[PDB]
């Protein structure tokens, strides 16, 4: 029934500071960076220094901020599960780049009252991604999961052939700091 | 649009135009004859178009006929200390023009103020509209209306017949601002049209590469720009035309 | 009502410095182009020579005395003030009057004696 | 500088009667013109705002035209009280830079 509707990023996101909100409306899609408060229930009912003009059904979305940047990435691959997101390879492709320029650290989600979504976490991660013949990301392998997907990340390469492959450096990373200097002498009499 | 705008604000009240996700020419506005005051104190009077900037800041306002080279950084006088105070560190430009056949009426029409005294000299980029009354240290105004205290505010009389010291003049100040967020006001870009068959130097959107520039059986996805090789190499770009 | 007022010292020392001292009942604080520069010789006639606008711009001195006499308004009550240098036979009479609309002279003031022989 | 001339001060009248004076200027501009009144040991006075007006507590007598480059004012009925000189003030009309330039004016004299 399509409850979710949008979404609120903003460090303080109560009218404090400046804070960028999402509406979606099937005519149109909303984005502001104008700072307002809200309720607590933000539920949809059925200054400013930017702003942009735009369970068969499964959308993903990447959000993320680099260098004053709020980049957003969709996919809307059919999936005919309603338990959970089933297996299967899906690259997202981006819609909105737009130069937001604003520090976000929290992140709010918008609903409906007269509906499942799950919250990922990106972290730095070398990837090996596969390429099609015509662009699109088939496959893709992690380069830290197990040593299986480290290996193939160190020989660039989906299948590697029988053998002995070296992958990284095991460095035992020093766990306390010591310093030592000889027993104090006598300090001076400034008293 | 700014510029055709049929009401003006007054200067205690200046008000300020953003300007963001917007592409600026500043053509117009050079080769505009209209235009009683050009002078700029940025960086160049010429390359404003060729410079990019982060966002600008519009302020628009009514003041006498004279004292309109008085509307600079530094310049203590009157309007400097109680009016719209110009930054001493200011890379914008200040652009006047007349209006006498518009905005002028008879009888002295008193919509535009102008603040006479303060407690101290306003900060620059300030705008004021509280309009407290001013004391001169005896304060004995508890009422409305007493002695050495009045309404700081004063109505501009300006008349056509009057002369051009105290005939009706607009000013319009821009200002540069340069901050951590992405540029989004620039100039316009100039594109050519393109050759193909033949070693010519491009500049496909920041790309800057040379070579034989011929039609492509590849599908690039609608998002994509410009293609590369096993060794990343650019050997193919999108035209944005 | 609004008044124009001179005061200064009758005798002044060849091209000696003398200030004109000037007061007004009204207060002018900005839109007062007032002038006293205005020279009145003795049974010959005015001629203006300089302005001064509250701005503090100084306005100008159209060369008639080049730059020998200068304008420092002080403001606060209405004081403002002209300082001479070189004078050398200038004349006695000369009054601060204050300007209104369409570049006029509603409102003169008192005359003032000075004497440039010791 | 703004260059000025005027007729000669020389104005003699019996009883009333009407004397025009032509004080102009080369390159004095339009609608900026004023005259005043010089009475012999008193206080100069005003007359006209602009361009042969009346301005205020003045005498419907004391008109003029503006005519072409030449400006010409007219007094007529001339008394004891209107026997003084009248001078004519000519300003420029620019913000950069203004000036002004006063006549030698005329004398009236009543027999
Ligand atoms: C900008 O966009 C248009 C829209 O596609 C580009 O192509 C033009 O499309 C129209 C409509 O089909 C054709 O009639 C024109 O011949 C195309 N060219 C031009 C120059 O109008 C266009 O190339 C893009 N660039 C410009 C400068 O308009
Ligand atoms: C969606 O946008 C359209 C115009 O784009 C508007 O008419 C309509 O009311 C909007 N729907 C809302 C606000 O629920
Ligand atoms: C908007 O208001 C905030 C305070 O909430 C302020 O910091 C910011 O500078 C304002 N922005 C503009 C463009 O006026
Ligand atoms: C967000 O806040 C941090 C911490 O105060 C600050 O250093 C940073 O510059 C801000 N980010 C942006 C994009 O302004
Ligand atoms: C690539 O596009 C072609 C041409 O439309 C299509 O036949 C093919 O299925 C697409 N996918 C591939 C090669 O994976
Ligand atoms: C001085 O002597 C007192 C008393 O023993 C001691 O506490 C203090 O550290 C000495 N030195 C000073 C005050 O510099």
């Amino acid at each position: 029934s399509n409850i979710i509707r949008g979404w609120i990023f903003g460090t303080t996101l109560d009218s404090k500071t400046q804070s960028l909100l999402i509406v979606n409306n099937a005519t149109n899609v909303v984005i502001k960076v104008c700072e307002f408060q809200f309720c607590n229930d933000p539920f949809l009912g059925v200054n400013c220094t930017f702003e942009y003009v735009s369970f068969k059904n499964l959308r993903e979305f990447v959000f993320k901020n680099i260098d004053g940047y709020f980049k957003i990435y969709s996919k809307h691959t059919p999936i005919n599960l309603v338990r959970d997101l089933p297996q299967g390879f899906s690259a997202l492709e981006p819609l909105v780049d737009l130069p937001i320029g604003i520090n976000i650290t929290r992140f709010q989600t918008l609903l409906a009252l007269h509906a499942a979504y799950y919250v990922g976490y990106l972290q730095p991660r070398t990837f090996l991604l596969k390429y099609n013949e015509n662009g699109t990301i088939t496959d893709a392998v992690d380069c830290a999961l197990d040593p299986l997907s480290e290996t193939k990340c160190t020989l660039k390469s989906f299948t590697v052939e029988k053998g002995i492959y070296q992958t990284s450096n095991f460095r035992v990373q020093p766990t306390e700091s010591i310093v030592r200097f000889p027993n104090i002498t006598n300090l001076c009499p400034f008293g | 649009e700014v510029f055709n705008a049929t009401r003006f604000a007054s200067v205690y009240a200046w008000n300020r135009k953003r300007i963001s996700n917007c592409v600026a020419d500043y053509s117009v506005l050079y080769n505009s004859a209209s235009f009683s005051t050009f002078k700029c104190y940025g960086v160049s009077p010429t390359k404003l178009n060729d410079l990019c900037f982060t966002n600008v800041y519009a302020d628009s306002f009514v003041i006498r006929g004279d004292e309109v080279r008085q509307i600079a950084p530094g310049q203590t006088g009157k309007i400097a200390d109680y009016n719209y105070k110009l930054p001493d560190d200011f890379t914008g430009c200040v652009i006047a023009w007349n209006s006498n056949n518009l905005d002028s009426k008879v009888g002295g029409n008193y919509n535009y103020l102008y603040r006479l005294f303060r407690k101290s000299n306003l900060k620059p980029f300030e705008r004021d509209i509280s309009t407290e009354i001013y004391q001169a240290g005896s304060t004995p105004c508890n009422g409305v209306e007493g002695f050495n205290c009045y309404f700081p505010l004063q109505s501009y009389g300006f008349q056509p017949t009057n002369g051009v010291g105290y005939q009706p003049y607009r000013v319009v100040v821009l200002s540069f601002e340069l901050l951590h967020a992405p540029a989004t006001v620039c100039g316009p870009k100039k594109s050519t049209n393109l050759v193909k068959n033949k070693c010519v130097n491009f500049n496909f959107n920041g790309l800057t590469g040379t070579g034989v520039l011929t039609e492509s059986n590849k599908k690039f996805l609608p998002f994509q720009q410009f293609g590369r090789d096993i060794a990343d190499t650019t050997d193919a770009v999108r035209d944005p035309q | 009502q609004e008044q124009l007022e001179e005061s200064g010292g009758g005798l002044v020392k060849p091209e000696g410095s003398l200030t004109l001292t000037c007061t007004a009942s009204g207060f002018s604080f900005s839109s007062s182009y007032w002038i006293c520069w205005v020279r009145q010789a003795p049974g010959k006639g005015l001629e203006w020579i300089g302005c001064i606008y509250t701005g503090d711009g100084s306005t100008y001195y159209a060369t008639w005395a080049k730059g020998r006499f200068t304008i420092s308004k002080a403001s606060s009550t209405t004081v403002t003030l002209q300082m001479t240098s070189l004078t050398a036979a200038d004349t006695a009479t000369y009054f601060c009057t204050r300007e209104g609309g369409w570049y006029d002279l509603n409102l003169w003031g008192p005359g003032t004696l000075v004497t440039v022989s010791s | 500088d703004i260059v000025m001339t005027q007729t000669p001060a020389s104005v003699e009248a019996a009883v009333g009667g009407t004397v025009t004076i032509n004080c102009q200027a080369s390159e004095s501009i339009s609608n900026y013109l004023s005259w005043y009144q010089q009475k012999p040991g008193q206080r100069p006075k005003l007359l006209i705002y602009y361009a042969s007006t009346l301005a205020s507590g003045v005498s419907s007598r004391f008109k003029g035209s503006r005519s072409g480059t030449e400006y010409t004012l007219t007094i007529s009925d001339l008394e004891c009280a209107d026997a003084a000189t009248y001078y004519c003030q000519s300003a420029a009309d620019s913000i950069s830079d203004k000036r002004h330039a006063f006549g030698g004016g005329t004398e009236v004299l009543v027999k």
